[PDB]
């Protein structure tokens, strides 16, 4: 199967990833205010598959520790979001054998979509208001089964975004944790051995989000 | 096979926004032959490898966009509304417009009666966003109409530094590349938020990191460039005089200077002249009631030959390296942490991890953008950085140099074609009235006597001569000579440029204006009075992609277009993907992109509108005569068109150039029509024309070097990253200038395992070494004079060595190493009711005034409205929240803006007093998005710098006030 390592420690929050979602999907963009944050969609929508959040922490001395957190589907090895939709329907939720990607189709429709999104332990389910399917990052499957990167990891300009099979992206996420940790001790990898999407994060998970780990 | 790509043809570009030059790949329905359908990076390109920031990565949705132009509209005086206008009508009346304005006020000759034959009642503004050929052609072209009033972009940012760099090393540009920043072992962000304003430069950044390398961010916000460097270490603005004066004590004390470097390649051994002193914050020479220098005071001592004496042992106490030493004795750290507000302990880490690449095994680098350089003494700034970069021998090698980061796409290229009003193309100077003959103008030229010093500045008459015979190939260049205008010789330079332009519209001493790929309703100082001024013309041409506030300034907030009798004509452009061309990048890659799709709608290549604009005034002249018709009625414009139209192509071989006759140069016989392969091969007698002697390689006869993808590296280039076969660099692809510093006098790098250049066999293996000669025979730095890097420039209006002067007017009142508050050759209200430091700087998502971000709906997204930044502190003294309405003012305006509190800004601490910064974006203007909010221009003082004629956008003074909601 595949697999994204995302190396938090390199993220400028440029959100060429969050731009380059919308372009490859052609999605719309949502109305948005600022509301005191550079923070913008404010969270994922049915709309909105991949947004940066940005928390400030206070550190002793002068600068913030920022924290940038590009937040997508997880692609969960064993993803109870498929286990609550085949409830309902089978076929709604199923998962590519090939790359390990899990994908809603418009099935989606036709289940509690509200259960779907409460059994994700990363709250990454979206519901659209008006036809009820369910939206979420599907990993550019398509690209990735054409030989392409995800949009997000091919415009990512720091090495933030790594995009590989599974066995090369662990390698490469453990000799990375062993490096990040000489200039970030609190340096851990989230839920590795659950998910596809497999974040360094540079201190305690929830510090970047609530749900950055289940 | 994807099916969103099926039946597209894939063709490459060049991102349109920042001067990285990312690469992209466009996909164009039906074969070509339809709209795009997808835009992303190039996985193939050197500097981006198919990376984009968002900006590159939203281009599908700025091309492919329904609220463009679609068609010139016109807007008749006291007009409230436009009137849709086919292209024949548009151009036809804008050649109407240009002879009446020309005839009515052509000068053939000054008060003097000195030869000038130039209009001053006609300015343009723009454009570092046109490819490199338009730029030239457009110049050309306002030139041949006798325009001097030829400003853009670079005024702005970049002119106020360049000198510093032209002063140091002989060359304004930025020194190394893109790819070159992997190599450095400490890599200094100074006046440069690089992750939001060059974003794929972080790519070679953090890769430098990997290899070892210290990041260090001086700045006075905490930014997004900030949270990956190693070090973030805080200035309070204006205080980097003394932050680089610091380093270069620290340097000198503790003899981390590179001395085999310095001896050898910087003037560090010239013997300055006795009349040469400093006391009390004043060089000598100083005529107090004209506030300026006699220069003639900080003269070298000269030999028998007229060659500055040298002392290779540096022990003459007139020594420029012992008159350095005592220059900067002052700059303890004691001082300079008071001043700058750094901990003496933060001084010392970041002094000890920079000046360590002082030894040959390691480089540091600079990287610099806009900052706040654009005062009088900014030119200080940079002139310190360049000496702290030669004293620890860093030009010339890999990892190392002045990365002075270009803002625009093509501001290189559109400073190179001379869209300023003091230069030609090929940085030859635009003639003054006293140069009244083309030998009195080539005379100017400095000589050397030294006979190891290059001076490749005198081949000069060469570059002048062919650029003449590009735009009229019949004339001698003698005769051509006299077509061209010409400025005042008594005239303040200044007077010709950006800010008075606007000062004399303001007055209203001009008809027509301009507004060429510019948006000075949001860009220029001081919003509200530019708004007013532009109501002062009678006619504006403005050309871009979208209606906005510039095309409809008439409509703007508190106008009343029934008032308001300026004639406006909107010219609808094509987006970069829709028109073939290069783009001169900040390391100087000049690159050549492809049409995707056709231009959108009745849009037009800029190349196109202004040949076509240029044709009707020039038969308009052909059937009425008029005002000196000959420079108009000879121009060479044959050359710039192929099928009925501009031709990039053949603009970009007149630009390289080509031989008019066969012709022996340089010991080689060459046959008429031939492209010139090099500036080299240049004749003063009419044999050659070029447009522009730097383009002299760039189109041969081996094709368009520019428009090369070819990643073939021989070790040497792969391990530093030069890219040799990847597009072109002027000059002649010498990727890093000044190479021939990075190697001793038998050839051989003073660092191997990052070799630039090297001698083998009888040759350069590497890079293109920048200077022919075997090694030890000549100056490293070959655009130089004597051919020096310079720690002492004596050319310099502040002085030769730069010194502290408080560019911060209102807060401060004591300059702790002088008695010279204020810079002695350069007034502020400081009212009391504005007691902040208003500030503007960029975000990632946003570009320039925002007139092209605003329009596309992923970045509205990400940045939808203006913002305030302000401290934890500031937000309690004003009882702030974080997300209210706050409204901003100043003397010259005001505007609402939402507060964002945040840490990432602090309080200075300046004489025992919390003086508070405000930060807000420039990039929001009234006519798009809804509520996106107006341009932080509103704020800005115009006044404008006596030095550099520029505002102040950086430090000014505002009030910020809790706008009260309903309880
Ligand atoms: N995203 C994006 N990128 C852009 C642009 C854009 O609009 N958006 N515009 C382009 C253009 S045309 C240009 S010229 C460049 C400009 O590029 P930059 O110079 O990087 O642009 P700014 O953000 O205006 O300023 C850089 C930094 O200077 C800091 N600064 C302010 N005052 C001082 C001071 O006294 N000392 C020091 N050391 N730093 C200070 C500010 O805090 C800011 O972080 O950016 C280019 N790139
Ligand atoms: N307060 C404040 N003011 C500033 C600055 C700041 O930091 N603070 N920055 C200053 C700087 S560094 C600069 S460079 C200026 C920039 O000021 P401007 O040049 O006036 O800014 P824009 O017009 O927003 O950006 C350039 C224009 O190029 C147009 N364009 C794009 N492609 C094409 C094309 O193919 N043809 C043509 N003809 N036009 C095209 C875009 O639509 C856009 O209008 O602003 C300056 N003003
Ligand atoms: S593109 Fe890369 S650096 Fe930019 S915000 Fe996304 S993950 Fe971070
Ligand atoms: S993998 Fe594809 S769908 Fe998922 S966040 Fe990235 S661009 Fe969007
Ligand atoms: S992150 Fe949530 S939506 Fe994505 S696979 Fe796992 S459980 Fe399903
Ligand atoms: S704006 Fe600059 S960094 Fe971003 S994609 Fe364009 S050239 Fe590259
Ligand atoms: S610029
Ligand atoms: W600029």
């Amino acid at each position: 199967g595949k697999m994204f390592f995302v190396d938090l420690s390199r993220c400028t929050a440029c959100r060429g990833c969050q731009i380059a979602c919308k372009q490859w999907k052609n999605l719309p963009a949502e109305e948005t205010r600022n509301t005191g944050s550079h923070q913008n969609p404010p969270d994922l929508s049915y709309v909105t598959l991949k947004t940066v959040r940005f928390t400030e922490k206070s550190r002793k001395g002068p600068g913030i520790d920022w924290l940038f957190f590009p937040e997508q589907c997880r692609h969960c090895v064993e993803p109870p979001c498929k286990g609550q939709a085949d409830v309902d329907l089978e076929g709604a939720v199923v998962k590519d054998e090939t790359t390990g990607a899990v994908l809603f189709t418009e099935l989606t429709a036709k289940v509690d979509g509200e259960s779907v999104r409460s059994a994700c332990p990363y709250d990454i389910p979206r519901i659209d208001p008006v036809t009820k399917r369910l939206s979420k990052c599907d990993m550019c499957n398509d690209r990735v089964q054409n030989g392409l990167l995800p949009a997000c990891v091919k415009t990512c300009p720091t090495g933030t975004m790594n995009f590989g099979d599974e066995q090369e992206m662990l390698a490469l996420a453990e000799k990375r944790l062993a490096e990040v940790k000489k200039t970030y001790p609190g340096a851990v990898l989230g839920d590795p051995n659950d998910v596809r999407v497999v974040y360094l994060f540079t201190r305690d998970p929830k510090d970047f989000y609530e749900h950055a780990v289940a | 096979e994807l099916q969103k790509l099926q039946w597209a043809k894939q063709t490459t570009s060049i991102c349109c926004y920042c001067a990285v030059g990312c690469g992209l790949i466009v996909h164009t329905a039906k074969d070509g032959q339809g709209r795009a359908v997808n835009v992303e990076g190039d996985p193939d390109h050197p500097i981006n490898e198919g990376s984009l920031c968002p900006k590159g990565a939203s281009i599908f949705q700025l091309g492919e966009n329904d609220q463009r132009g679609t068609q010139p509209l016109y807007r008749a005086p006291f007009s409230d509304t436009w009137k849709p206008v086919t292209w024949d009508f548009a151009l036809t009346e804008i050649a109407k417009r240009i002879k009446k304005t020309r005839d009515a006020s052509f000068t053939e000759k000054n008060a003097a009666g000195d030869l000038v034959n130039r209009t001053e009642a006609i300015a343009s503004f723009g454009s570092a966003a046109m490819d490199n050929e338009e730029c030239w052609a457009y110049g050309n072209i306002l030139r041949s109409l006798g325009l001097v009033y030829i400003e853009h972009q670079a005024r702005i940012x970049h002119s106020p530094t360049v000198p510093a760099l032209a002063e140091s090393f002989g060359r304004g540009a930025m020194t190394n590349h893109w790819n070159d920043l992997a190599n450095s072992d400490c890599i200094l962000i100074m006046g440069s938020n690089a992750a939001e304003n060059h974003p794929i430069a972080f790519k070679w950044v953090l890769r430098a990191k990997d290899k070892g390398a210290t990041l260090i961010h001086v700045d006075p916000r905490f930014t997004r460039t900030s949270a990956r460097c190693d070090v973030y270490a805080p200035i309070r603005s204006g205080a980097d005089i003394p932050f680089l004066g610091g380093l270069i004590k620290y340097i000198l004390d503790n003899k981390l200077y590179f001395t085999d470097y310095v001896r050898e390649y910087t003037n560090a051994s010239l013997i300055v002249g006795e009349k040469f002193s400093f006391k009390d914050g004043l060089f000598s020479g100083y005529d107090a009631a004209n506030k300026k220098y006699d220069k003639s005071m900080w003269a070298f001592e000269l030999d028998a030959n007229g060659v500055p004496k040298r002392d290779p042992a540096l022990k003459h106490p007139r020594c420029v390296i012992n008159l350095l030493k005592k220059h900067y004795e002052r700059y303890n750290l004691d001082k300079v942490a008071a001043i700058t507000g750094t901990s003496k302990e933060q001084l010392q880490q970041v002094y000890k991890a920079y000046a360590a690449t002082g030894k040959p095994d390691k480089a540091g680098t600079i990287m610099y953008a806009m900052g706040w350089t654009q005062h009088s003494v900014g030119v200080q700034n940079i002139r310190a950085m360049a000496m702290i970069q030669l004293l620890l021998g860093n030009i010339g090698v890999a990892g190392g140099g002045v990365n002075a980061l270009r803002g625009e796409s093509n501001v290189q290229g559109s400073t190179d074609q001379g869209l300023l009003a003091h230069i030609w193309p090929g940085y030859n100077p635009v003639p003054n009235s006293k140069a009244a003959t083309l030998e009195l103008y080539n005379a100017a030229t400095p000589q050397s006597k030294d006979p190891m010093s290059v001076n490749w500045w005198q081949n000069r008459p060469k570059y002048v001569a062919s650029y003449l015979k590009a735009l009229y190939p019949d004339e001698e260049p003698a005769a051509a000579y006299d077509y061209l205008p010409r400025i005042d010789a008594g005239r303040k330079l200044t007077d010709y440029f950006w800010l008075n332009i606007f000062e004399k519209m303001d007055k209203g001493e001009f008809k027509g204006l301009f507004a060429w790929g510019m948006n000075p309703a949001c860009g220029g100082a001081n919003a509200n009075k530019n708004r007013k001024a532009m109501g002062k013309l009678e006619w504006l041409v403005n050309v871009n992609l979208f209606e906005n506030e510039t095309s409809s300034f008439w409509k703007g907030p508190g106008m009343n277009p029934a008032e308001i009798g300026t004639e406006v004509f909107f010219l609808p452009c094509c987006v970069s993907i829709e028109k073939e061309g290069s783009v001169a990048n900040s390391g100087r890659w000049m690159q050549w992109r492809y049409r995707g799709p056709k231009p959108y709608a009745e849009t037009k290549p800029d190349g196109d509108i202004m040949l076509d604009m240029f044709k009707k005034v020039r038969e308009l002249y052909a059937k009425e005569g008029g005002a000196y018709p000959a420079p108009i009625a000879k121009l060479n414009i044959a050359d710039w068109e192929e099928h009925n139209e501009f031709s990039p192509t053949k603009v970009a071989k007149l630009m390289n150039g080509y031989f008019l006759k066969d012709t022996e140069v340089g010991g080689k016989q060459f046959k008429k029509g031939q492209q010139v392969p090099s500036f080299a091969f240049l004749t003063a007698d009419g044999s050659t024309c070029s447009g522009n002697w730097l383009h002299a390689g760039s189109f041969t006869d081996a094709g368009n070097l520019m428009a090369r993808r070819d990643k073939t590296q021989t070790p040497e280039q792969a391990r530093i990253g030069l890219f040799p076969n990847w597009s072109f660099c002027w000059p002649v692809n010498r990727r890093i200038l000044y190479n021939r510093a990075s190697v001793d006098k038998t050839g051989k790098p003073w660092n191997p395992a990052k070799a630039v250049i090297e001698w083998k066999d009888g040759k350069w293996v590497g890079d293109v070494v920048d200077g022919g000669g075997d090694p030890g025979t000549k100056h490293p730095f070959i655009m130089q004079t004597h051919g020096f890097g310079a720690l002492y420039g004596p050319g310099r209006e502040e002085g030769p060595f730069p010194e502290h002067y408080e560019p911060l007017e209102c807060p401060v009142s004591k300059n702790p190493f002088s008695k010279q508050l204020h810079n002695p050759v350069a007034k502020a209200v400081c009212d009391p009711r504005y007691p902040f430091i208003g500030t503007t700087y960029r975000v990632t998502e946003h570009w320039q005034t925002g007139l092209m971000t605003r329009r596309c709906a992923w970045l509205v997204e990400a940045e939808p409205q203006i913002f305030c930044e302000i401290s934890k502190e500031l937000a309690k003294l004003r009882g702030i929240g974080n997300g209210d309405t706050v409204k901003v003012s100043s003397l010259r305006g005001a505007l609402e803006a939402v507060a964002i509190v945040t840490e990432r800004i602090r309080p200075f601490k300046i004489e025992g007093v919390d003086v508070h910064m405000v930060g807000l974006p420039w990039h929001y203007g009234w006519m798009v998005p809804k509520n996106g909010g107006d341009t932080a221009n509103l704020l800005t003082p115009s006044a404008g710098d006596p030095n550099t004629g520029i505002p102040e956008t950086k430090a000014f003074m505002v009030d910020v006030r809790k706008v009260w909601s309903h309880p």
